[PDB]
């Protein structure tokens, strides 16, 4: 139980006033869709969430229509299955956690909605995990199905390397290298966990500027009123 | 009057009838055969009851008391020698141990690397306490109430 | 005559706010009272607005908090203001107490003791607040800390289950923690008013620890304008956290929902309890550890009785000054140690820091006062 | 000298509670202030204990209230104390106001107007309280009453949907109604303290409406012992309802869960709003009806300006006495009419009663005062 | 739309201090069980609720074991069906309201948990409804399935007369007449809606007695303190 913490990668949103690369989000979504969404749930992100972020209203409607979802009851009293719409959330792979464990040999795949925020290191951590899969060192092996990752705590994970070169063709035609696929999906998972990111930082700039204005002004008002007292001289004049 | 009023309001905060309903679980001892483990749902947790063989009793009796991480003899972990009742939560970081496996032939965890013996005591692994011994009593010889 | 001194409502405002005689020379450390007030009001508003969207049912709880941050309009900025606002509160509290200790304001016994009560109330509030999101650290923090009370002989075990309203921290615990957490700030506001009511019996202490009746200035405009400047700086600190690092003072594990099986790696309370959490872990015996954790706070009530120096403030007291700054540095050490796993060398450092905490308050700083006196022929 | 007059906290208690100079001759109608206080404290405690078990989520809400009554220990007695306690509050309120009107206590303008505010706050609290169980009458009552505000030109329709936090009374409305309903009693307690703060500027009026400075008695023991007796009688009334007829002052339809389709037969608010509900239904136009319902309460603020008599109390005023008792009987008629379906003869009776309400306050009772004066050569 | 309100029957629990007839509750439960529970839900009453009221712990365990209920998931991730226990509530006939409507031609059978409290007249109302079914008067008929009851609002109901002579054999051997069956089931539905009934009234008696004691005592204390003032005489003595 030694520990290797991730390095700090220069993300396009690393800086105080730096926004998320939304085209990177658009790619990263597809990396969740094509790769993860058969194993991990992402319960807090709905198809409407994508609109004005990585996709248009019309694009997000198409992505929603593509998937199954249960709905009901109808007047007969039965539960049917229907094409999705914007109001529907991203669908869970399994009906419950106990079903999920069975499909992945005991291990439960965590929901990805907040995984950037729920793990120390965030996108730096996840990126290292996804790209960091390597052959085990000598003196080592885990149970048949538990793989070696140097960034996972206890050095052994229960996830098959999920990303590799050309695991997906991207919609905008970006060369899908392992590191490009990881970079994009991390950028999406960052936005998943923290949609507010871009607004938050817009507000930050406007706060810094207003404080830049108001602090020395209020400080000047302070010194102005207090100047009666700062200037004053005393004299003791006994008889 | 004030005794009554206060005492009722105090009562309010204590467990409601539906929480007391889930307090205890009755297990039929003739429904678990000698050697096999049977899991149960208790207070939103697994609960392992295990019928132990004449071999498992004697093999867990003469174990080294000092060598263990958490020194407990077997005859003080249970009320009847042929029955060991335990919470099925791994004490380190919370998993569900799988029955009839591991090095020490009892319960084993594929999370970090813990090995429990047949008495539920940690032998070789990262866990700090043994598997938890709940509060229980045998009523008639056929039945057990845990809680 | 004016209608500021005449009108029954304005009279209280005029005397406790505008024409209040304040010492000429009070420093930045006197701003923290006003800032504590702002914190409290800030928590109440943000809190109330959050309560319009939150639910205390165990299944929906985590979801409601996230629903606030994603679907509710500006719910995120409200939520993170409230969480960082709680940190800002405790920053303000310890600074405010430190001032009291250093400048000997604690001689105002009633004001001081009401303070102790206020501290304990804000603690109780913030402990129960952190449970409400119903994440891992929420649930597991609440479980470990509450269950310390089982260490009391005879009654302890019942007591714990009675707080819980069950056999673990579950449905009835979360719902009541929401109800208590809602009501308590209002109780704080009341006690805070009594706090000032006693302060305005004596008026303020100042940095010299020498009486300032000979040189009082009216509160308005001098301190109304300073307090505005202070407020402005508090808002900056808060919003720097909220808009640039809202997760900095929390924990990640509180972003995964509460799991009664799956235990987090290093379970710990929020940063402002860490010092006392370290003291608890110093003592090997559990009831001993609880009584030490309790005495680590309650000892504040004992400070005035331990005062030995013939001078009130530490301004003119070099030895006490050093010992004070040692006590601060020690508390910073206990906070660090509180955040660590229970292993070498953090056990021994923790023990040594906890020894030094009580040693500084009960022995060294009293001795230092009397040494200082005998150096001045006193 | 004693430590009742000396100690900063005891000083306020000694002056406003013990050594308070009270008129010798104040009747049973002066007990209602104390009883309103008891009601408020009773609601807060019972309420807080209920909030430890309730949830504001629309799906679980009705279930939680019933879970209180069936599974929570003595949750039933708490729940029905709180519901009948709300009735007891309003009984106490209207009796308290009636006293003020009859004996002309409203001349104490600030005390009186703070009263009006208190009344309006208790109303707002109790309206939102009745929604919390999320039964039929809860949901449908809230829907109709809130949606009256849509009658305001330009803004009204937005305003309604903004209160709701949606397009109907749904998830966000119930959650916020829980939050507002929790906070408001505490705001009441504050305003109630300001209420008394102004009362203790003048001291109490009495039944004669003649100044009582010549014959004051200390509050203790005379009125401490009377107030205890009053409290005892309030508890009797409350517990007679709670233990013998807990459903008497409510409605059955609030025992079936809220259904946004299925409308109840005769939708109506709780009994203490019925008088003003009848006034609303008198006017054929909707905005007119809303402005009349609003003016049926706010007219209380106008009463002091309408005072014509050279004598303060109605004790020595036969004509006013009759007109007062007519106004009471009319209000009892409006309550009856409010509870009825909109049909003959309840429409016409309702119209005629609503006419007589405003006629009595704005024309007849002022005229009667001036007639009484001219009968006394005044 | 004329209206016939029910008469006030002399129930064994009618009076201020009169408890519920618990043997009547025991019978009345069976009238819910044998007759209603295939149409009406009663969601707020569980099998544990019966213990110490109409049945023993052991009897209530037997009644619970008799019925089906869904439970899960098991470790495989499936939802199974199991024998009931005390912690289980009385099971709903249908999976949802929409299914219930279909089985009863549009009309939804109301949940009976609170039906005594949710209808004006209470047990007097329900008793009149159950026994009051009669042949329609001349000039009258409703849709094929909507029956005539003079106590139901609008004079036409959507429920087939559910009680008649010997619709059940009672466990204690009471002659099961239509009026006996209705009386018993009402007494049970009263307890359903208001379990507190007996405790409530026990408290009522103890309140009435303590108030009987304390009111004249506190009143005596009042007159005692005030007696200084009630007695006093004044005299005006100008010079
Ligand atoms: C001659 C005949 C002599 C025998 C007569 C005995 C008379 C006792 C006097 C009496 O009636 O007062 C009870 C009175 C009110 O209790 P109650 O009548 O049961 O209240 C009604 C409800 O049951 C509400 O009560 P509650 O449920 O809130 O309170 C109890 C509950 C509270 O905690 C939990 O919920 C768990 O604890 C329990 O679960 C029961 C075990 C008791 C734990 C005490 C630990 C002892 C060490 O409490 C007291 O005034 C204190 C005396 C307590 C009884 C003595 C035992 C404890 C010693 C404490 C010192
Ligand atoms: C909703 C809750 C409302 C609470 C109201 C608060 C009432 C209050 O505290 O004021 C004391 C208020 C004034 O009565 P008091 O102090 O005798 O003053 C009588 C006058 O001096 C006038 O004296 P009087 O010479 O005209 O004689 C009147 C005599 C009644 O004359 C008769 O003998 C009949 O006394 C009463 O008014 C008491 C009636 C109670 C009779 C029960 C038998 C004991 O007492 C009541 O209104 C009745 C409460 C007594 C409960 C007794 C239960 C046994
Ligand atoms: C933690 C960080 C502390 C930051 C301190 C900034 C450093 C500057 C400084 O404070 O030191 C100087 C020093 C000189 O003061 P005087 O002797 O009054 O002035 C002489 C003439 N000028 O100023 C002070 O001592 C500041 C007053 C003490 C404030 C206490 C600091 C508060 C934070 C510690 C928490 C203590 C909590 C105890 C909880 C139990
Ligand atoms: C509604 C029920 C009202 C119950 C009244 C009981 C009847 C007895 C009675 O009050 O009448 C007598 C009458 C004689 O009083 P004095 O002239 O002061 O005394 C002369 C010497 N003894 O006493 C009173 O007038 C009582 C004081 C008036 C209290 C007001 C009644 C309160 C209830 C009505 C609500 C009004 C609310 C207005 C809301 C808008
Ligand atoms: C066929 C299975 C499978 C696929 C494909 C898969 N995962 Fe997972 N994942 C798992 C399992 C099982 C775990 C739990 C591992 C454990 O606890 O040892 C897991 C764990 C994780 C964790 C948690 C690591 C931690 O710190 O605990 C992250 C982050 C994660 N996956 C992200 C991804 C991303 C990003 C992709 C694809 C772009 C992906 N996964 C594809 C099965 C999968
Ligand atoms: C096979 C169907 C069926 C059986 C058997 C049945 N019910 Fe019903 N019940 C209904 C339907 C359908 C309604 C709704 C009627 C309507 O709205 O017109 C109803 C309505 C009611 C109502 C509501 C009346 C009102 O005021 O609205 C009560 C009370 C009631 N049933 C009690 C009983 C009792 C008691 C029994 C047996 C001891 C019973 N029911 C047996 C189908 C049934
Ligand atoms: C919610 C918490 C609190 C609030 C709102 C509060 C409020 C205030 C305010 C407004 C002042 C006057 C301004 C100032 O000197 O800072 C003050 C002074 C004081 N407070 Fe607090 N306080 C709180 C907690 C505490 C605590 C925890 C203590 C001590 C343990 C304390 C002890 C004092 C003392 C001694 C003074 C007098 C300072 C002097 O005159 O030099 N207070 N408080
Ligand atoms: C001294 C005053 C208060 C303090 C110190 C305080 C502290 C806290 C803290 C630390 C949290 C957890 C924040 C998080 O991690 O998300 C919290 C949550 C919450 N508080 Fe408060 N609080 C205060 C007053 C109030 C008041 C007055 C209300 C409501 C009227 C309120 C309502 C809430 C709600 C609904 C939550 C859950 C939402 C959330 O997690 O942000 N709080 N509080
Ligand atoms: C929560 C609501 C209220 C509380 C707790 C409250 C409390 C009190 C108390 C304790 C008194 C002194 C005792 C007494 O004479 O009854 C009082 C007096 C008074 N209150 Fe209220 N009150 C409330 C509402 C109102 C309302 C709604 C009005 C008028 C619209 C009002 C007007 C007055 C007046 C005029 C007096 C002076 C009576 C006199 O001296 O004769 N109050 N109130
Ligand atoms: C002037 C003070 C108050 C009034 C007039 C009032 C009034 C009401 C009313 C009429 C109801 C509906 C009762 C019912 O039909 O069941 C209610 C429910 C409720 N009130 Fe209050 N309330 C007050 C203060 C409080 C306070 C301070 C709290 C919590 C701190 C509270 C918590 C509740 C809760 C949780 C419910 C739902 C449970 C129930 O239905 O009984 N109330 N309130
Ligand atoms: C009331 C106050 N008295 C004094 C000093 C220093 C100098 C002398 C004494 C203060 O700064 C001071 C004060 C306190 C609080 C201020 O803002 C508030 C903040 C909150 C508030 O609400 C409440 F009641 F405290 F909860 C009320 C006021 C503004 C000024
Ligand atoms: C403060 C009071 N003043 C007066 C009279 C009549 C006579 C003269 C003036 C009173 O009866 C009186 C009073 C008021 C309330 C009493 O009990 C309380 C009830 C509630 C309470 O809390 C609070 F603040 F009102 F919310 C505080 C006290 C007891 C006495
Ligand atoms: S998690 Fe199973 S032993 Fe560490």
């Amino acid at each position: 139980d030694l520990e290797l913490h991730p390095p700090s990668y220069p993300w396009s949103h690393r800086g105080l006033l730096s926004s998320l690369d939304h085209t990177s989000i658009r790619r990263g979504f597809q990396v969740y869709k094509q790769v993860c969404s058969s194993c991990h749930s992402m319960d807090y992100v709905a198809y409407r969430h994508l609109v004005g972020v990585c996709y248009t209203e019309d694009e997000a409607k198409a992505l929603a229509e593509e998937v199954e979802v249960q709905d009901g009851p109808n007047e007969d009293g039965e539960m049917f299955m229907r094409p999705g719409k914007l109001s529907d959330y991203f669908p869970k792979p399994y009906p419950n956690p106990e079903a999920a464990r069975a499909a992945n040999n005991g291990a439960l795949p965590p929901d990805l909605s907040y995984i950037v925020r729920a793990r120390h290191g965030g996108e730096d951590y996840v990126f290292s995990l996804l790209t960091g899969y390597c052959e085990p060192p000598t003196g080592v092996s885990l149970r048949e199905g538990l793989y070696f990752n140097p960034y996972f705590p206890g050095q052994a994970i229960g996830m098959a390397p999920p990303i590799y070169n050309e695991v997906l063709e991207f919609d905008d035609g970006t060369p899908a290298t392992m590191s490009q696929v990881a970079k994009d999906v991390c950028t999406f998972l960052r936005w998943a966990a923290e949609p507010e990111h871009d607004h938050r930082k817009r507000m930050g700039l406007k706060m810094l500027l207003m404080m830049g204005l108001l602090l020395p002004l209020v400080y000047a008002m302070k010194r102005h009123k207090w100047s009666v007292l700062k200037s004053r001289k005393l004299a003791y004049r006994p008889p | 009057a004030a005794k009554n009023v206060v005492s009722q309001f105090v009562s309010s905060m204590s467990a409601s009838a539906d929480v007391l309903a889930m307090s205890k679980i009755e297990i039929k001892l003739s429904d678990i055969p000698e050697g096999k483990n049977m899991a149960f749902k208790w207070r939103g947790k697994p609960l392992f009851v295990r019928h132990r063989t004449k071999k498992e009793i004697d093999q867990e009796a003469a174990v080294e008391v000092s060598q263990l991480r958490d020194p407990q003899h077997d005859l003080e972990r249970v009320k009847k020698p042929e029955w060991v009742i335990l919470i099925g939560v791994c004490t380190h970081l919370g998993c569900v141990p799988i029955a009839n496996a591991g090095d020490f032939g009892g319960y084993y965890c594929p999370c970090h690397g813990s090995h429990y013996d047949a008495s539920g005591r940690i032998r070789k692994g990262p866990a700090p306490l043994n598997l938890e011994v709940p509060s229980y009593e045998f009523t008639s010889d056929d039945m057990v109430i845990v809680g | 005559t004016n209608i500021r001194k005449s009108h029954p409502l304005m009279k209280i405002v005029n005397n406790a706010f505008i024409d209040l005689p304040a010492p000429s020379n009070i420093s930045s450390w006197w701003n923290f009272g006003s800032l504590l007030g702002i914190c409290l009001i800030l928590q109440i508003l943000t809190g109330l607005f959050l309560a319009m969207h939150y639910t205390s049912d165990t299944t929906t709880a985590f979801s409601s908090v996230t629903h606030i941050c994603r679907d509710v309009n500006y719910g995120w900025i409200i939520r993170y203001m409230h969480a960082n606002g709680a940190s800002m509160f405790f920053i303000c509290l310890y600074m405010h107490v430190g001032r009291g200790l250093y400048y000997g304001s604690y001689t105002f016994l009633e004001t001081w003791n009401i303070g102790v009560i206020l501290l304990l109330t804000v603690m109780a509030t913030a402990f129960m607040g952190y449970v409400l999101p119903w994440g891992q650290m929420s649930f597991w923090g609440a479980t470990v800390i509450t269950n310390l009370l089982s260490a009391i002989p005879y009654i302890g075990t019942n007591l714990v289950e009675w707080i819980w309203g069950g056999f673990s921290v579950d449905k009835a615990t979360l719902t009541r923690f929401f109800a208590f957490h809602f009501i308590l700030p209002f109780i704080i506001m009341a006690i805070a008013m009594v706090h000032l009511l006693f302060l305005h019996e004596t008026g303020s202490n100042n940095p010299t620890g020498i009486s300032s009746d000979v040189d009082k200035i009216p509160f308005h405009p001098y301190y109304t304008i300073k307090d505005i400047l202070g407020a402005l700086l508090l808002i900056l600190a808060l919003m720097l956290l909220v808009l640039f690092a809202p997760d900095l003072l929390g924990d990640p594990d509180n972003y995964t929902p509460a799991n009664p099986l799956n235990t987090p790696p290093h379970i710990k309370p929020e940063w402002y309890f860490l010092f006392a959490y370290a003291i608890l872990r110093s003592i090997p015996n559990k009831l001993g550890g609880v009584l030490a954790l309790a005495f680590s706070i309650l000892i504040l009530a004992l400070i005035p009785l331990l005062h030995t120096s013939k001078q009130r403030s530490m301004m003119f007291r070099p030895l006490s000054q050093c010992l004070f700054w040692a006590l601060v540095a020690d508390l910073l050490t206990l906070t660090w140690i509180g955040g660590q796993p229970v292993e070498h060398p953090y056990i021994t450092i923790g023990q040594l820091a906890s020894v030094l905490y009580f040693l500084l308050i009960l022995v060294l700083m009293p001795t230092a006062g009397t040494i200082e006196n005998k150096l001045l022929k006193w």
